[PDB]
């Protein structure tokens, strides 16, 4: 019980850190996409 | 004295102490032959100031000249020559200069003569405020359309944007008295969201795929729904999703043949 419980605590910690890291990566991808979309729309308007 | 090009041009260096003392700036511009006037006049090509005063605010109101940062002066010093004006120094700028910029520059820091490197593009993006104005569905759809228009969806890390795979992690519908603790459904959700796919728990008309867990002994309902539903679903083996971890590689189109 002690072995599986602290391994499950480690599993919970790794799940949390993986979730937050993936969320940070997704947020960076999303805001980079937003900024690129804004500049691309600016350039599209300039081209038009 | 050194750069005579700054002669015949008036410079209203009426402030500037945070970076360098104003007398030092005056001495340097005199060494470059800049006209040091203590107050703006309708012959000064640009007004130079540091901290922003009521005089600068009035010039903003009474649009007479441009409030150029001392950093542009530092750029001129390090270049030892004239530095073209960029839309990052002038806090306030005359409408004529606004038209001049708009005629040959974008509304942002991007310029047609000086390209922006990684750091410059990062600064341009950061200067543009970031907020939420587009819905996630619309923004994802536009991203997918632009990526398909120029073949950007072929990135090996994000291919599940279009494939909204539904994971039937719930045996029953609308029952909050149960919670699957210690299950690998969270692992499957993380794997799906790694490539960009987002799972949904509410059934709607936008879901075009139904995927059940390891309990594949439910072929009877699939068989019954094949005759009923015209939307012929596609179900692959569970080894394919594990290939994203073991092989960690995409599957080529040559596998889809006769």
């Amino acid at each position: 019980q002690k072995e599986n419980e602290r391994l499950l605590r480690d599993w919970n910690d790794v799940q949390g850190r993986f979730e937050k890291c993936v969320s940070a990566k997704e947020a960076l991808e999303t805001d980079l996409y937003k900024r690129f979309i804004l500049v691309l729309n600016e350039k599209k308007t300039k081209i038009r | 004295k050194i750069s005579n090009i700054f002669e015949d041009v008036e410079f209203c260096v009426m402030s500037g102490t945070d970076s360098q003392p104003k007398p030092d700036l005056e001495n340097r511009i005199a060494e470059f032959g800049g006209y040091i006037v203590q107050n703006p006049g309708p012959d000064t090509y640009c007004v130079i100031a540091g901290s922003e005063n009521i005089r600068v605010k009035n010039i903003i109101l009474s649009n007479k000249h441009d409030v150029v940062k001392p950093a542009w002066l530092l750029e001129c010093f390090k270049t030892k020559s004239f530095v073209p004006w960029q839309p990052r120094f002038m806090i306030h700028m005359c409408p004529s200069t606004k038209e001049h910029f708009a005629r040959e520059y974008d509304c942002y820091g991007d310029s047609y003569f000086i390209d922006t490197d990684l750091n410059q593009l990062k600064e341009v993006f950061s200067g543009i405020k970031n907020s939420n104005e587009q819905t996630p569905e619309e923004m994802a759809s536009l991203i997918a359309d632009l990526e398909y228009r120029y073949s950007w969806d072929c990135s090996p890390l994000s291919m599940f944007r279009r494939h909204t795979v539904y994971l039937d992690s719930y045996a029953v519908i609308n029952d909050l008295s149960t919670k699957n603790e210690g299950t690998r459904l969270a692992i499957k959700a993380l794997e799906l969201r790694f490539h960009g796919a987002k799972v949904v728990s509410c059934l709607a008309e936008g879901v075009s795929h139904v995927i059940i867990g390891e309990d594949h002994s439910r072929v009877a309902d699939f068989k019954a729904f094949r005759r009923t539903f015209k939307r012929k679903f596609k179900i692959l083996k569970e080894s394919w999703v594990t290939d994203s971890i073991d092989k960690c590689e995409l599957q080529e189109e040559n596998q889809y043949l006769i």
